């Protein structure tokens, strides 16, 4: 389990859980399609940048710890 | 108990990829596009420019990334495909069988669209010795394909290319010439910036291009190579090596372009070239969307698209083994494409990421015209500009509907006719519209001329027998009739023509060349030498009804006196020695076409105010002999003989149709009711037989099929009269004339779909309402990063005025070209700007026609969400429109300035809007829903009764226990369901004497909502963010009173495409009610209950069946598909069930000898749900 990214354990805080589901988010955002559309609908921004704009987050998806 | 049923009536439209390839194992080239959960595959003609669909399958899994490679010495094509599986399917097409063949699966993750299993990228070695799956982040599985001696592809066991704490952006193939297999990949390592309090290592942490070499001696895998870019890069571009071109990778980045080979090659790289003058916000970058390649033996180039739509030729020049510069050209502009192929043969294919896609034929490769060239090595600092011009290298070839994204849908019967209709808010920004759904039989307008007065009839009359093509349309009014030639120019002939000013009741070819008009006041016979011979009507009686032939005229003139004439042989006609009358008067006769062999028709039907029909002989024999009577359920309205056997068809007043057999004598019979409208029968000439055309509130077709009868209707409005048509311009249509309007018309597809009308629009729409007196529609136009019309105009002028500053004096003729010029929108892009600012619009439309009632431009940074159209109890019967809005709305973080409420008088029944108030308040109101005379709105988590004043909107009552964001309000009549952002539905009642909004239910799970529909006064069917739709439903024994209620769900089902729009309504008349749905890729679905235990058990053991005999094809588990986010709750997947005609027949025999019954009765037995619920028009 531990081999496995985004387990965690008891000595895990906050910010490594919820950065570990805001980045399990955005990788679900680029896989699942629909969302992807829906998330280009809301802001005017093609497909592309959206899903660049995703990746972009994924070095600090919130913040420095 | 509740169990449902899904199906889907028309599939998803949007295009997520596309690649073409030899796929049929011929010179053919064929594309396989990806729809998201349905894999098709499509032939482009290169004679006729259309694009044709061989193939469309669901594969019950998320498609998240497609590839087509070969073999060495390979002549077709296989298909890759990363799903939301995990495992890697490889597929061949098989023409013989018209079905994707699973050559090979092979596991290694777990399912779903997770964050560190492959299955995200896919990248092929351009030879075919190799394929890549990887995920966004660490794991990276690399398979080796080799064909046996049987030329069976196999492949290999995985080869792991692991790398921890690793994102990547894409994964390319690198062409190298047979030497090691190279795959290079953007990553970005964010271990250091997991370990920085400070945030500086997440700044300065640049993405690294690296190449992975699979060493084939070796059998493993290794960095070979790595080296960080300047800016960050969103794809790559395959670089043809080997023999054709030098190898390397063209690394696509924010303004830039980078030919980056590794080795000795130094980086090449070119800005991205501007428009002439962007309106757009110059702080924002720009980036290609998509890029297509090219590769010929002689040359390559590639075609790289921009956020604009601007599609470049990007070419290179080389020099001994290295690469010189980068040349890009403008090529033209389309809309913003997710893929491209370019195809042999000349055409480019264009998936619009969002609404239609378009096929164009490539007239010239982009040279050899005066337009500028831009090159790496041309010194700047600054970036090259051009002019955006019209489509001059493409010309448009097809264009195929696309109705993604529909955001929102009305199904209702706002037309004339009686099946409703499928109103359906959808589209991108400028592309949008407003499309009506028919589903039907497509009618493809040849040409509409409109019509003075009110037309009544109209025939199609040759000049000869022999003539393969008609000479005369003869429209008849109410006081005139008029002909007109359809020669080059269809223009109208009066001298050729004869007839008269009196209205015509008929007009045909009777002799080989002799025309015979028949008028109420007589018939008129013109002989192809112009000799005219002219029948007054006996005494001051007048002309009733007709009935025509090749060599017969039978007239039925006022007191049902029928006077007959036959023709002979010399040319002229002979009236019979007898006059028969009837038991009543004559409202409508047929007589059947001669045989080619015989000189007459025996059977003539006569229709008598009688309520009945009679069959009379015309056999010199029995001449003017009754045979065989018939009593009928009204008055009849037509009659209409025709050969497939004999039948008589009967149109009545009401709107019954009746089709019998006849002989020497009337049989049995069916009917059907068509009502609303009377039945005429016409007759019509489909696919060289013989075909009926019943006109009531729709024009239906009855013809027959291999002794199998159809009566599919057409998607079109209504139709007063028509008759069969065939000229060099349309060799086999129809002329129709309806309402002041006379319209050519043909039939050329047979296969019955959802066919639209599109309105264009300007915005999204977000909402539109339904007017009851005026039938119109008010919809709001909400666009983020948008100019208003105003705005753009205010910074066009001042981009003018900023541009005469330079000294130069050609600054006012530039400024007179830019300023005359408002280049479309609709194809050029909208131009877009500002991450707070927006663009509304509401507007009155008509959805008859296309035309706008009313145009009213918001403010500049005002963003319209919610709209409703209702009345108060406080006033009278005076309409208003309340119109929600949000000002200075920023995403991303969410912050919000302010928001208002328009409110509109309506006026002029739904054709203006007249200003009243505007309310502000502090959060945005998404929600306004019409509530006991008053209004219910949401602003924010705070759901608020509200009343109209003269001045403003009073606030009379308040609730703020709402968890987060309301996003809809639903009301029944006693009532109130709210859809929290995130928290499912709430359920609240409304104490009228102290106007207390008290919480008395909500749900035990949290459910991002779209949208939803109150199915009765407990339950309600609510759709989810994530693609899952599902019934939630009160206990029984409750009261609004009692506090705290867990509502129960009842149903779960993840439909696998986000849902947007729930109705419970029923689509043909006779029908069941249906819960039809709608979804973010343009499709459209319905949910349909069971009426029995037994059919549940049954299609729950046919579901059971084929996910085991028939597996999803991306190796997805069928059940853990729809168990997606909550596991499936009492719904039968009828999408798989309806695959059971796809199986093998020993597969059909297992299954339906399981369930004791055959696969045709199977097959009935799944029909029955569409005969049901939705289209059957099989006509026994």
């Amino acid at each position: 389990q531990s081999k496995y990214i985004g387990t965690g354990h008891a000595d895990t805080t906050k910010w490594e859980w919820l950065v570990n589901q805001h980045r399990d988010s955005y990788c679900s955002y680029m896989g699942h399609f629909d969302l992807l559309n829906y998330f280009a609908i809301a802001e005017n921004e093609s497909k592309a940048r959206v899903r660049f704009n995703l990746m972009e987050k994924m070095l600090q998806p919130c913040g420095p710890p | 108990d509740m169990f449902l049923y899904n199906l889907t009536l028309q599939r998803a439209t949007g295009i997520s990829f596309a690649i073409h390839g030899n796929f049929s194992g011929t010179k053919q080239q064929e594309i396989v596009v990806s729809r998201g959960k349905i894999l098709e595959l499509l032939r482009p003609d290169p004679n006729t420019g259309k694009v044709h669909t061989l193939l469309t399958v669901e594969v019950f899994g998320v498609i998240r990334s497609l590839m087509a490679f070969r073999l060495t010495g390979g002549t077709k094509d296989y298909i890759v495909v990363g799903s939301d599986s995990g495992r890697i399917v490889i597929l061949e097409y098989q023409p013989s069988k018209n079905m994707f063949e699973k050559i090979h699966q092979e596991t290694f993750g777990k399912s779903g669209c997770r964050r560190i299993v492959p299955g995200q990228f896919l990248a092929v070695d351009p030879k075919g010795r190799a394929v890549m799956i990887s995920a966004i982040e660490k794991q990276k599985l690399v398979y080796i394909l080799n064909r046996d001696a049987a030329a069976r592809l196999t492949i290999s066991s995985p080869l792991e290319a692991h790398k921890a704490n690793t994102l990547v952006y894409h994964v390319v193939g690198v062409d190298v010439g047979f030497e090691n297999p190279m795959f290079a990949c953007l990553e970005m390592d964010y271990e250091e910036a997991d370990n920085d309090p400070t945030g500086e290592a997440a700044a300065n942490t640049q993405q690294t291009l690296t190449f992975y070499e699979l060493d084939l001696g070796l059998n493993h895998v290794v960095r070979k190579y790595s080296e960080p870019l300047e800016e960050h890069g969103n794809f790559l571009i395959t670089v043809p090596g080997g023999s054709d071109g030098p190898s390397g990778v063209l690394i696509c980045s924010e303004n830039y372009i980078t030919y980056k080979n590794f080795g000795d090659q130094p980086d090449i790289r070119c800005p991205i070239p501007r428009r002439r003058n962007d309106l757009d916000d110059p702080e924002r970058g720009m980036i290609f969307v998509c890029s297509a390649t090219h590769k010929t033996k002689s040359m390559f180039f590639f075609l790289a698209q921009t956020e604009q739509g601007d599609i470049f030729k990007i070419t290179l020049e080389t020099d001994e083994d290295m690469v010189t510069e980068i040349r890009l050209k403008y090529f033209d502009t389309v809309p913003v494409a997710a893929a491209m192929c370019v195809l042999k043969t000349g055409f480019l294919f264009v998936a619009s990421e969002f609404g239609n896609h378009y096929l164009y034929q490539i007239a010239h490769l982009g040279d050899d015209d005066e337009e500028p060239e831009f090159s790496s090595a041309m010194p700047l600092e600054d970036t090259f500009f051009f002019q955006p011009r019209p489509l001059k290298n493409l010309v448009l070839v097809d264009e195929l509907d696309s109705l993604s994204p529909i955001l929102f849908c009305q199904i209702a019967d706002l037309a004339n006719e009686d099946t409703p209709q499928l109103y359906v808010a959808c589209g991108r920004g400028p592309r949008s519209s407003l499309r009506v759904l028919r589903h039907g039989l497509e009618v493809s307008e040849m040409a509409v001329s409109e019509l003075p007065g009110n037309p009544n009839a109209v025939w199609t009359v040759r000049r000869h027998i022999e003539d393969e093509f008609d000479a005369y349309i003869i429209v008849s009014f109410v006081n005139a009739t008029l002909v007109l030639s359809i020669g080059e120019t269809v223009e109208e002939v009066t001298d050729s023509g004869f007839l008269g000013t009196t209205p015509t009741l008929s007009c045909s070819l009777l002799g080989d060349d002799a025309l015979v008009q028949v008028y109420p006041d007589g018939i008129r016979h013109i002989r192809a030498d112009k000799r005219v011979n002219e029948w007054k009507t006996p005494g001051k009686k007048t002309i009733v009804k007709c009935a025509v032939n090749q060599r017969q005229v039978v007239i039925a003139l006022t007191g049902g006196e029928l006077v007959y004439f036959e023709m002979d042989p010399s040319g002229q006609l002979n009236e019979y020695t007898e006059r028969k009358e009837m038991s009543a008067d004559v409202v409508c006769m047929s007589l059947a076409n001669v045989p080619p062999g015989e000189q007459r028709s025996r059977f003539l039907a006569v229709g008598l105010v009688d309520n009945t029909v009679r069959i009379i002989s015309l056999d010199p024999s029995d001449c003017l002999q009754p045979l065989s009577m018939q009593a009928l359920p009204a008055q009849p309205e037509s009659l209409c003989i025709v050969e497939m056997f004999l039948y008589l068809n009967i149109g009545l007043q009401n709107g019954v149709l009746l089709r019998t057999v006849l002989d020497p004598v009337t049989g049995d019979l069916s009917d059907t009711r068509t009502g609303s409208r009377p039945v005429k029968l016409f007759r019509v000439r489909m696919q060289g037989q013989e075909a009926v055309l019943a006109m009531s509130s729709r024009s239906w077709l009855s013809y027959s099929y291999q002794s199998r009868f159809h009566l599919t209707p057409l998607s079109y409005e209504t139709l007063e009269f028509a008759s069969g048509f065939a000229s060099e311009q349309c060799p086999e249509g129809i002329v129709a004339i309806s309402t002041n309007t006379l319209r050519i018309l043909a039939l050329e597809k047979l296969g019955a779909v959802f066919n639209q009308v599109a309105f264009p629009l300007q915005y999204t729409p977000r909402k539109f309402v339904i007017h009851p007196e005026s039938n119109n529609l008010i919809i709001i136009e909400t666009d983020h990063n948008a100019y208003t019309e105003a705005t753009k105009a205010q910074r066009k002028q001042q981009m003018a005025e900023e541009m005469v500053e330079a000294a130069g004096e050609l600054a006012a003729e530039m400024a007179a070209a830019f300023l005359n010029e408002n280049l479309p929108e609709s194809i050029f892009g909208a131009p877009k700007a500002g991450n707070g600012q927006w663009a509304s619009v509401i507007r009155v439309m008509n959805p008859i026609q296309g035309n706008t009632l009313d145009l009213v431009q918001l403010e500049q940074n005002e963003a319209a969400f919610s709209v409703a159209v209702c009345r108060f109890s406080n006033t009278g019967e005076d309409w208003y429109v309340l119109v929600g809005v949000a000002k200075d709305l920023i995403l991303n973080p969410r912050s919000v300035a302010g928001g208002f409420v328009y409110t509109y008088k309506l006026v002029n029944n739904g054709e203006k809007l007249e200003f009243l108030h505007k309310t502000p308040v502090e959060e945005v109101p998404a929600a306004i829903a019409p509530f006991q005379g008053r209004v219910l709105i949401g602003v924010g988590k705070l759901l608020r009764v509200y009343d109209l004043g003269k001045k403003k909107l009073l606030r009379k009552c308040e609730n703020k226990h709402i968890a987060n964001y309301i996003s809809g309000i639903q009301t029944i009549g006693h009532r109130v369901i709210v859809s929290d952002v995130q928290e499912s539905f709430i359920w609240v009642r409304y104490k009228r004497n102290e106007n207390q909004l008290i919480i008395f239910a909500d749900d035990t799970y949290p459910r991002w909502v779209t949208t939803a529909s109150l199915l009765d006064y407990d339950t309600v069917a609510g759709a989810d963010k994530f693609g899952n739709i599902c019934v939630v439903r009160l206990p029984p024994n409750t009261n609004d009173e009692v506090d705290s209620q867990k509502a129960e769900v009842i149903m779960n089902y993840h439909v696998g495409e986000t849902v947007l729009s729930l109705q419970k309504t029923t689509l043909i008349p006779g029908g069941s009610e249906s819960l039809v749905y709608t979804t973010l890729s343009g499709g459209i679905g319905i949910l349909v209950p069971f009426t029995s235990h037994e059919d549940h058990d049954f299609f729950q053991h046919v579901e059971m069946h084929l996910r085991s005999e028939h597996p999803p094809l991306c190796g997805r588990d069928h059940l853990s598909f729809r168990s997606y986010y909550f596991p499936v709750k009492n719904v039968i997947d009828g999408d798989l069930c309806e695959q059971f005609n796809s199986m093998e027949p020993n597969k059909q025999k297992n299954v339906s000898e399981e369930l004791d019954r055959t696969p045709p009765e199977v097959s009935k037995k799944l029909e029955d749900i569409r005969t049901r619920y939705a289209f059957d028009y099989k006509d026994d």
